[PDB]
């Protein structure tokens, strides 16, 4: 009886109201990528084939 | 049983001026016309003689 | 792979619904829009491996004789000589359904199994109550090193089941899901005691209608008895129906009259 | 029934990012648009906010409007980004300037149409239509003026449904902005006419709630943001989930305002907890009842204490008793009986629903309607005083076109409505 | 988006080389003007946009033009270092220089330049998809910066309109001075940058040499300590563009926020964790702490003092790790204190900025290391102090009209100075009254 | 450049206990046997016109 | 039921090498005339547009006419171009020069007997003639001059069948030709007399539904052409494949046509949708009505919002239900009232047919008649007017023999068609 070939799929802990840490400020880059004005197809994701 | 509609939209450009400003009263409100209803009286008045 | 009849397994789940790995069965193909038959001779239909480990299997002729002794135990004494509820207790400590899908056996629930047989006892001094528990002990080393395991040391209980009760066909399994479906108002597992006492068939069985020699509601209150959790809240589970009616399946050889009995059994609409 | 939302300026375009993240994470939506949940009663109404699209996907019924795209390149970076739809994304070339008057009057025109459009393509959309929401700042540019705008265009098009805004308001201690006074009076005189509800919030309460209440050591924007998310997600619940007193936004209309004016109230949510306290003190609809009127819960400066409360309502969410919940509330209408007006004999409107937000045992939203709002508008009043006498920076607004009357109409407006709310605190039976 | 950099005469190059060359190392583009190939980072930014535009075979080029009527100065850029950044038509050169005489820029020399600067800045605009602004550097005490500076700015403002011009502007110092006819360029430059310049930024000379002696351990500074000071000041107003971050500040948001009357658009400015490697390690930088040293006039980078006047407007500019609550209290505590006082008519006087990208660190500058700054730009009437200094040097020479036979013989009326001496005079009686409480009058 | 900075790692012990469901538990029910009476089916009443 | 097809100048031949190849794919011939489909469905009616050829070919019944061979020689070297007949290539030695008079008098009378020649063969080999179909510019010198006077040709000799036009117009914003008034004025005025149905088409609004709805980033001639190819084949679907509701050239006729001067209709097509923003919305009835009233998705600069519909037509394609449609049209005429003709109960024909375009699920055509095409005709009118008063650039035409007349009654005949547009717009019922 083993595990087959695809794997657990592992899922976040629920966002109480309070009890966050500030994890956005653990980045040390912040540059912004210009995206509504010069890229038509914005950056939507298509998988490939 | 009421399924989706189209819609055209409006022009609404040339309504906005900045000599017809906004004042108080009159704003949109919505009221339903008043509808008479009959009512029956045939409760008999009461008689303990 | 995709044939009636086939199992196959894919992997983890992929969403909240499912804790564990589960085995799919096809019951309906339809090919209306296919062009291309693909298909690989002498190869396995599906992803069974477990069902291919069992059948590769081969298990002990001792080990058989101490299940059979086991049984023949738990009939007489655990039982009145009723063979349907004497199978039905036998399976009592395995009642837990695990993520996979399928019940587990451990080691020292076949201890407690074995034990409960009451034919391991003697006077109760000291020596024989030593020499009681080494023979029990003996007969569960023996009983549990017969079978596969899985992690964490543990057997399946369908496969003691195929040597306890035997072969069961895919028809008998059906009508005995049609019946708990029938049965079953809500969408959960579990069946109410009063649905079961209102549904059951005591007034036209012949030993209480042709014969005199036992009375309706007597033998009505008999049966709902031998649930096990009937005095407490009367929820009887989807494993207790199963386990009742593979004691049923395991007495009676011809199909048509375990389908005959089965439908004379309980009288839904 | 659905709600449509639509998200104006930086800090609309912030919290709807947060707002759609607690939503999503709710009802178990991936990031992908996929549905993955674990039970039945999170599909049965995910149509109130979400729209199908092909094969499994969700889109969320939401409007992003900014006149310069850097917040929506943030949003769309975001971890979240990719569930809106592209073409919901409207923008202009050059930024509103934090000027009232050229987010209202220049970049307003030009773009009003193309967001009309795709509101009324989403407003049409829906089985049944409930009311418009809207979170922008009054204090800002594009916020004020596109808000305010879009606000007047919405009530000509869809006058018979419900209008609700989610206000930020500026702190009496410190300004973010130096030209507030201008933007914040005329906005309130646009909400005043247009609006049917209004909440306001004041980042210095929250700042307060976080550093007293939840101790958090370096907090960041996403954590008020959050908050907000959590107490705007609360008051729609009862439209989405079964409960033994189901409720709607036009039953808490109904409930909350008395007179047309006065539809502006304070709002509050309960089970915040210390980062380090939770094992000195059980759940219970007590606690939760104490926090709930506890006005260092409230997300506003006013003081209750300063005032009398003319209606109040309270949402329950998880599986508790009705009686808890009656006795609660006339327990304390009872205890403090001078701070409830006298001339109405039940002030306090209670809802219960089956399903708490997840990771809690139950949950309340408190909404108020206190005449101590009426504080906040004098002192407004007085700043606007104090600038326009002056005509301190009137040039850029009388500039872009401005008469000088519409700001007596506004200030006229305003000391009207404080009028109104003084006079009606003090009324009396005789 | 994008933002065009006007460079003009000798400072205004020279403060040039310091920013570009800051702008380069922040985004990583090679002296050479090619990304890396070593990394392998997979993701293609464009954050450099705002400064630099690519034409496809992935060089970058600036978007700067370099403005001087002397050649040596624009040569030494063509043969520097950074010669295969630029695009050789940005570099115009003269032939000879305006001879610290604003008439000569003015009216004789840069008439005849301004319109291959005009050509090269369309050529520039029409690259642009959203231009939100001009900067300009130039110094009002030479005569190239001071007139062609006017003229060209002049006519900026009518071709482009509404469009923003920021400058920041070198103002003669109190006691350091270069040359002897330097008050006369500065009120002919200061009359026409009233009428067309949006925000004004002034610095004086003798306040960066006295910052960088009191807080960095230089005993010997020279200009190149003081033009990676600008530069670092002028990232700092310009990383709300680039970078993301908690409140966002446009350009278009100085000129609402600080400027309350037309000619009122004078601001001062200060930049706060100025400090030397060995000190940094004595000393924590926390944000309440920089927040006290902004406020100090021994921060400040012009020569006057603003406890002689009052404020109407602050904005500040946070930078790197800093959380909003912290910036709110730091305020709170400043409003708090005696020696600060505002207008009575602005009661809302500040503004805040807060962008999460800490400051870049340049390998042979003298600032040290840090992980947080905040910058200041101010209006405040202590303004009016260094206009009526400039006034009496002026007043006392013209009483002999010292020099102005020069300034006549290259094109100007002598009227002309008694019109711009009148103009400032009825700007320091707008200082007066624009101070003036509601309360006293009624 | 520098490398960013990532919190998963050394959570609490017991992290795998805290649940990911909207409903961790079914609703609890119960039900009770019948007493056969008399009163069972005694006492029923019979159609207006039934005939031996 | 056979259609012939004409193909004139430029803009004619471009356009109709690619709506050869989407018919040839459509129907599964190969280039070499090979017959390699996969459905009985495309056989059956292949005779209505092609001749069938020894041994299993089949040749494509269209007339190719220009007056210098540049195009045809670059269609003939194109990879479909083997298909066409040899004997229906006609040119001539010099061009039009973009002048009406030469096309229509010198050269225009010199080669079009063996063009009629060519089209009566063509018309007496069908066993059942339909209309003529016929695709030119009018603001080009050979299109505009020869095909009206092989229009005014065929409507002598053929007046009982259809005649339908498609036909490219000058954009109101950029010219392609300076002197594309006079001879857009000559030919509306020839247009108006002799057609029975146009269809008017800017390059400029292609352009604005490449980049807004579909967003490519390198459009080029072979998508426009494609996008009206597309079109092209989908009004005439329903003449040659089975469906629950059958339409005909004539029937559209009969129901948009009140009056025979006012037979001039917008044109649309709705699933068009960038290849980023499919996964956020799926197709769907109502999604093609909101595509198909979208002014963004018509082929013309002028916009319904400054008119009323007179009549309009929608051709469904694909196995779908009656309801959804029926209401639709509904829907739409009963909301948008006042933009629908008072007097006419019920302005839209709807036509069903089973087979869609490949690839797509579903696809409907749109044409509609508005009076929003009177400024259109008012702007040339003005711009003629303009030019005529200085006698602009006219020698060439005068050299080439044109009286004066000739321009004031075009000029005349459009400015009453704009009064007549003008008056029905503003018309009421007393
Ligand atoms: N901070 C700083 N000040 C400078 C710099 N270069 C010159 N200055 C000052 O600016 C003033 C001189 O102005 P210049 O730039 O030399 O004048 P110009 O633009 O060359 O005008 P012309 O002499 O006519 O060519 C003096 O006060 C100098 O001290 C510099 O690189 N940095
Ligand atoms: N709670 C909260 N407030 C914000 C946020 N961003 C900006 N604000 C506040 O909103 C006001 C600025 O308005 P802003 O959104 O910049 O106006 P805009 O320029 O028109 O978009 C100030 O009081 C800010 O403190 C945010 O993400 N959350
Ligand atoms: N949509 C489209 N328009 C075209 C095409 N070729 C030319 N045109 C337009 O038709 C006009 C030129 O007419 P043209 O065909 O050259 O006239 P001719 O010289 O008489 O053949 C201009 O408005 C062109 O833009 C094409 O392939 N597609
Ligand atoms: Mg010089």
């Amino acid at each position: 009886y083993q595990q087959s070939r695809a794997l657990k799929k592992e899922f976040s802990l629920p966002m109480v109201p309070g009890m966050t840490c500030g994890e956005e400020m653990l980045r040390r880059s912040y540059h912004r990528t210009q995206v509504h004005g010069r890229k038509y197809d914005t950056n939507t994701h298509i998988d490939g084939v | 049983f009421k399924q989706r509609d189209a819609v055209i939209g409006p022009i609404v450009n040339d309504t906005v001026d900045p000599k017809n400003f906004l004042r108080t009263g009159q704003g949109i409100k919505h009221i339903v016309p008043p509808v008479p209803h009959k009512k029956q009286h045939r409760k008999d008045f009461l008689d303990c003689g | 792979d995709f044939q009636i009849g086939s199992i196959f397994t894919l992997g983890g789940p992929l969403n909240q619904r499912d804790d564990g790995q589960k085995r799919y069965k096809v019951v309906h193909c339809d090919d209306s829009q296919l062009r291309t038959r693909t298909g690989k001779t002498l190869a396995f239909i599906g992803n069974n491996v477990s069902g291919l480990l069992q059948q590769t299997h081969r298990v002990s002729g001792e080990a058989i004789d101490a299940l059979k002794r086991i049984r023949e135990a738990y009939i007489f004494n655990v039982g009145n000589g009723i063979p349907e509820v004497g199978i039905k207790a036998m399976g009592r400590h395995f009642r837990k359904v695990g993520s996979d899908g399928r019940r587990w056996m451990s080691y020292e629930g076949i201890v407690r199994f074995v034990k409960d047989s009451r034919n391991f006892n003697a006077t109760l001094s000291f020596s024989d109550t030593q020499r009681t528990e080494e023979d029990v002990n003996t007969v569960a080393t023996c009983i549990y090193n017969a079978f596969p395991k899985n992690e964490e040391e543990c057997i399946d209980y369908d496969f003691f089941m195929d040597y306890v009760r035997g072969p069961m066909s895919q028809e008998r399994k059906d009508a005995v899901w049609n019946i708990f479906r029938r049965m079953d108002y809500d969408r959960d597992g579990n069946l109410n005691i009063i649905d079961i006492q209102a549904c059951y068939n005591t007034q036209d069985h012949p030993t209480c209608s042709v014969d005199h020699l036992f009375q309706s509601d007597k033998m009505l209150k008999g049966f709902l008895t031998i649930w096990d959790e009937n005095e407490r809240c009367g929820l009887v589970p989807y494993a207790e129906f199963l386990d009742y009616y593979n004691g049923v399946s395991a007495v009676l050889e011809d199909d048509k009259v375990f389908f005959d009995v089965l439908n004379n059994q309980w009288k839904l609409l | 029934r659905e709600i449509v939302c639509v998200q104006a300026g930086q800090c609309g375009n912030q919290i709807g990012s947060k707002f759609w993240e607690v939503i999503s994470d709710e009802h178990g939506v991936d990031p992908t648009g996929t549905y993955q949940g674990d039970s039945d009663l999170q599909l049965e109404r995910i149509n109130v906010y979400f729209d199908e699209a092909t094969g499994g996907r969700y889109v969320p019924r939401s409007v992003l409007i900014d006149l310069e795209p850097g917040t929506m390149d943030s949003v769309r970076a975001g971890p979240y980004g990719q569930i809106f739809r592209p073409d919901n994304f409207i923008f202009g070339q050059s930024g509103a300037g934090n000027n009232w008057a050229k987010g209202h009057y220049t970049e307003g025109a030009e773009l009003i149409d193309s967001v009309l459009d795709v509101c009324c393509k989403e407003a049409e959309s829906c089985d049944c239509l409930q009311g418009f929401q809207i979170c922008h700042s009054l204090g800002g540019g594009t916020g004020s003026g596109m808000g305010t705008l879009l606000i007047s265009k919405l009530r000509e098009q869809y006058p018979d449904r419900i209008m609700m805004t989610f206000s930020i308001i500026p702190s009496p201690k410190v300004s973010d902005t130096v030209v507030e006074p201008y933007n914040t009076t005329l906005s309130v005189h646009q909400l005043v006419e247009n609006s049917d509800e209004s909440m306001c919030i004041d980042n210095e309460a929250l700042y307060d709630i976080c550093f007293r209440t939840l101790k958090l050591t370096t907090p960041t924007f996403g954590d008020l943001n959050h908050l907000v998310s959590a107490v705007v997600s609360g008051v729609t619940c009862c439209l989405r989930f079964p409960g033994q007193l189901n409720s709607d936004l036009r039953k808490l209309a109904v409930n909350l305002v008395p007179f047309p004016r006065l539809h502006f109230f304070m709002m509050g949510f309960a089970p915040l907890t210390s980062r380090g306290s939770q094992q000195y003190r059980g759940l219970s609809v007590p606690e939760l009842t104490q926090q709930m009127f506890d006005a260092k819960n409230m997300m506003q400066a006013a003081d209750p204490r300063h005032g009398r409360y003319l209606t109040a309502s309270a949402l329950f969410r998880g599986r508790m008793s009705t009686k808890e919940v009656d006795e609660q509330m006339l327990n304390v209408q009872n205890k403090n009986s001078s701070y409830f007006i006298e001339w109405i004999p039940n002030n306090i409107k209670s809802s219960v629903c089956d399903i708490p937000p997840k990771g809690l045992k139950m949950a309340v939203t408190f909404i108020g309607n206190n005449t101590c709002i009426q504080e906040m508008f004098r002192r407004v009043g007085e700043q606007f005083t104090l600038m326009f006498r002056r005509k301190a920076f009137l040039h850029w607004y009388t500039g872009e076109g401005m008469d000088e009357m519409e700001f007596t109409e506004a200030e006229s407006n305003m000391n009207d409505l404080v009028s109104e709310y003084q006079q009606y605190q003090d009324a009396t039976i005789e | 988006r994008e933002a065009i950099c006007i460079h003009i005469g000798q400072a205004g190059c020279q403060v040039g080389n310091a920013c570009w060359e800051l702008f380069c190392l922040e985004h990583g583009i090679q002296p050479d003007g090619a990304m890396p190939s070593d990394k392998t980072i997979g993701v293609e930014d464009d954050a450099f946009n705002t400064f630099f535009s690519e034409t496809g075979a992935g060089k970058h080029v600036p978007r700067a033009v370099f403005l001087d009527l002397e050649p040596t100065v624009v040569d030494e850029v063509r043969t520097g270092t950074y010669r295969q950044l630029f695009h050789p038509e940005q570099l115009i050169s003269g032939k000879e220089d305006a001879a610290n005489n604003y008439a000569r820029g003015h009216y004789t020399i840069g008439k005849e330049i301004v319109d291959l600067c005009l050509d090269r800045i369309r050529k520039l605009a029409d690259n642009c998809t959203g231009l939100q602004g001009f900067l300009v550097y130039h110094a009002v005490g030479g005569g190239t910066g001071s007139g062609l500076g006017a003229l060209l700015l002049e006519r900026l403002s009518v071709d482009y309109g509404k469009k923003s011009k920021l400058g920041y502007t070198v103002y003669p110092s109190p006691q350091v001075s270069t040359a002897v006819v330097e008050p006369y360029n500065s009120v002919l430059s200061t009359h026409s940058l009233l009428e067309h310049t949006d925000v004004a930024a002034m610095l004086d000379n003798e306040a960066i040499y006295d910052l960088t002696r009191r807080n960095l351990d230089i005993e010997r500074p020279t200009y190149t300590n003081l033009n990676r000071l600008i530069g670092q000041v002028v990232s700092s107003l310009t990383a709300s563009l680039r970078f993301d971050g908690a409140l966002n500040v446009d350009l278009t948001e100085f000129q609402t926020n600080l400027v309350p009357y037309p000619r009122i658009h004078f601001v001062l400015t200060s930049y706060a964790p100025v400090i030397s490697a060995e000190k940094a390690y004595h000393e924590q930088l926390s944000v309440s702490e920089i927040s006290n040293a902004v406020f100090e006039p021994a921060s400040m980078m012009t020569k006057c003092d603003p406890r002689h006047g009052k404020y109407m407007a602050c904005c500040l500019m946070y930078r790197g790790d800093v959380v909003p609550k912290d910036v709110n209290a730091a305020v709170a505590t400043i409003k708090t204190k005696r020696t600060i006082q505002f207008v009575d008519w602005s009661p809302t006087g500040f503004k805040c900025g807060i962008n999460y990208q800490p400051p870049t660190v340049v390998p042979g500058g003298d600032l040290a290391k840090v992980q947080r700054a905040v910058c200041m730009i101010a209006n405040s009437t202590a303004i009016a102090e260094v206009f009526a200094r400039i006034d009496h040097k002026f007043d006392l020479m013209y009483s002999k009209r010292a020099f102005v036979h020069w300034y006549v013989g290259e094109g100007m009326e002598e009227g002309e100075f008694s019109e711009a001496r009148e103009d400032l005079a009825a700007l320091e009686k707008d200082y007066e009254e624009v101070g003036a409480e509601s309360a006293d009058m009624d | 450049r520098e490398p960013d900075d990532v919190a998963g790692k050394k959570p609490h012990c017991f992290e795998m206990e805290l649940n990911r469901k909207l409903v961790p538990f079914p609703e609890d029910k119960t039900s009770l046997p019948r007493i056969l009476d008399y009163s069972h089916v005694g006492l029923h009443r019979l159609r207006d016109g039934a005939e031996d």
